[PDB]
């Protein structure tokens, strides 16, 4: 994912979703402020995101929380983890229908993502 | 300062002695909750009563005259105490030829005996006041030996709540939780009267208290914030203040009205069993927080404490229908100049009159 | 308690910094009103109404 | 409802730390008025120009 | 230090308490030495470096 | 260098707008002499305790 | 021109409100120091040094 190639979240988020589907997987919970831009509505992303090799990602919780859902809603947790818990939905199986960002105000650190899950 | 060493003919070197002494904790007995009410007798009784009904008045038909009642109930209740008879002697034989420990030929004398002695009665007489105090607040009086003198939750026919934080799953809602523990302290007081709620205490152990800090949602209510609190509770050193009698400062948390208070007090009995006073029986499990609630002395008010401790006397003469002490301390010659005899007694019950309002919260789920 | 952790409240109210409205977050919502048995009610400001519990 | 809705607007008031921008994005949006039925009609500050509806 | 167990008041039983214990150890120390020497072949005929 | 740049005490500090923002600045702060090599020798605070290298 | 916009420094410095950061993100980089051609000089901190071009 090279660097502001989507101009707002909306679209960065429906490409992102596409490659993990695609069988690549991204971890960038360390150099998390380098690559997250300020805004939504800003391009994303603000520097190039690389791929990883050694994706192995065990949580400490069940990251569908409902069928139909990633997390509770009013769950607040680190940015970088949303796309690990993301991607991790995926991977299990669960499709996404689409990613809550549109009344969101906070992207760094903390953020209040959340998805909609789907069978397959 | 220099004696023998593998050899009775050459010389070593004696540089001093070091001592280890035994942990001690007082958090609970420092805390002044328990009111002393001494007696003159071996038991109590106490009067319950409850109007406990009302109700909402159901429309009648103003030609047919008709209408409603209440009734009314008063039950009474009594109180047994617990008896300690702490007691030792000295002899001769423990100055004949036995040199005192970090000296080289000076022979202990009978003074540091009886003092050591005495000190080792008193904090031993005062560790189990502490046990029972918290043992007290967790709404049970059992003995150190495990015999139960007070069930409160029986004896006044109220039920204990449990509060289940479930602090290892992100998308636990901690407000939630402190909102019902704050709110059925208010719900459940039934003393007429209006109930701050936010006044308890909140006491801890290790789990809860990591698990609690280590909340996302903790600690992004915090992170996030510019106050000089959230920069001490997020980056500095969150042991603001407080001395349990082994570390300097006690470790709390602020989030909002309530503080989260981490004591972690350790005692032992003759058989070597650790009584922590941070517990819930039962629930013999790690990696699980356990913490306990219970209300202060401003939130019913001072014409209302429900904590208090009575003492009661001794079966000794001159000691009968008199008000009772803490502590009863007695010495007696052996004859024929063989000793020295000590006592030490103690006719002591602690107890809560509203155990409803001692609640237990825990770290895992329902 | 639905209303309080709304993603489109806490989030605003979170990135919203030095307004002195930090206690509808951090600190206690209990800040006024009494009914017969509470001393202090649940209320939360948000676009200029007030919710109370 | 359509500007004051825009992710250009509302992402730009939402990184302020002035006061106008907690009262437009947490806060009553309805300063100034007497539309006859209205106490207090809506208008919004985005440049140098107000909205009024 | 151990706890209470509560007694019955009209027996009049009680409980004691156990004694210290009292211990001894000892220390070895190390012994560094270090030796020089100085000769004539190391002066005769040495120019100090840094001069002519 | 694992500890000062772990991604719980880097994003910690960079949110806290307190003088310690010696996050872009310098950790050879201390009193160093670790005298014989370097003037200052590196130093950490965090947590109350202070890590020195 | 590669270290001053490299997203390691420039979002450490855009994070922290201090004129410095300022003056070094969106202001003039060019300070202060003559060159004979230049009237000023580029410079740039970040950490205990300084970079000049």
């Amino acid at each position: 994912i090279k660097a502001k190639t989507y101009p707002d979240f909306k679209e960065f988020v429906k490409d992102f979703v596409a490659n993990v589907k695609a069988g690549k997987r991204y971890d960038f919970r360390k150099y998390q402020e380098a690559v997250l831009p300020l805004t939504y509505s800003s391009p994303w992303p603000e520097s190039d995101i690389p791929e990883v090799t050694d994706f192995n990602y065990t949580p400490d919780y069940t990251v569908p929380f409902s069928e139909e859902l990633l997390y509770s809603v009013g769950a607040q947790m680190r940015t970088a983890d949303f796309f690990m818990d993301l991607q991790y939905a995926i991977i299990n199986g669960k499709d996404v229908d689409t990613v809550y960002c549109e009344w969101l105000a906070r992207v760094k650190p903390f953020s209040m993502l959340n998805a909609k899950l789907k069978d397959s | 300062l220099t004696n023998s060493e593998k050899s009775r003919f050459f010389l070593a070197d004696l540089t001093g002695e070091v001592q280890s002494i035994p942990n001690t904790y007082g958090y609970i007995s420092g805390l002044g909750l328990f009111r002393s009410a001494p007696q003159t007798q071996t038991t109590f009784l106490m009067d319950l009563t409850d109007w406990d009904i009302s109700l909402l008045d159901a429309v009648d038909r103003t030609s047919r005259k008709a209408e409603t009642s209440a009734p009314e109930r008063v039950r009474q209740i009594s109180f047994p105490m617990m008896y300690f008879k702490e007691v030792e002697s000295i002899t001769p034989d423990e100055i004949q030829g036995v040199r005192q420990p970090g000296t080289a030929n000076e022979l202990t004398t009978e003074a540091v005996v009886r003092a050591k002695k005495l000190m080792k009665i008193r904090t031993k007489f005062d560790i189990t006041r502490e046990f029972l105090f918290m043992q007290a607040l967790k709404g049970k009086v059992i003995d150190a030996n495990g015999v139960l003198y007070a069930d409160l939750y029986k004896q006044f026919d109220v039920t204990k709540k449990t509060i289940y934080f479930d602090l290892d799953n992100p998308n636990s809602d901690i407000d939630a939780h402190i909102e019902d523990l704050r709110m059925h302290m208010e719900d459940e007081a039934k003393t007429g009267t209006v109930i701050n709620g936010e006044e308890i205490h909140i006491v801890v152990d290790r789990t809860f208290f990591s698990k609690l800090i280590k909340h996302p949602k903790i600690r992004d209510a915090y992170l996030a914030q510019q106050t000089p609190l959230a920069w001490q509770q997020i980056t500095g050193s969150l042991r603001t203040g407080g001395t349990d009698g082994v570390q300097a400062h006690m470790n709390r948390f602020y989030y909002g009205g309530v503080v989260f208070v981490q004591y972690n007090g350790k005692f032992k009995d003759k058989r070597g069993k650790t009584h922590t006073l941070v517990s819930i029986d039962g629930v013999s499990d790690t990696n699980v927080g356990v913490g306990h609630a219970f209300p202060n002395v401003a939130m019913l008010g001072e014409a209302n404490n429900i904590f208090e401790v009575a003492y009661a006397p001794c079966p000794k003469m001159g000691y009968a229908n008199t008000l009772g002490q803490e502590l009863y301390v007695f010495e007696y010659e052996k004859d024929r100049d063989e000793g020295i005899d000590f006592e030490a007694h103690s006719y002591m019950l602690p107890y809560c009159t509203r155990p409803q309002l001692l609640v237990d919260v825990r770290s895992d789920a329902e």
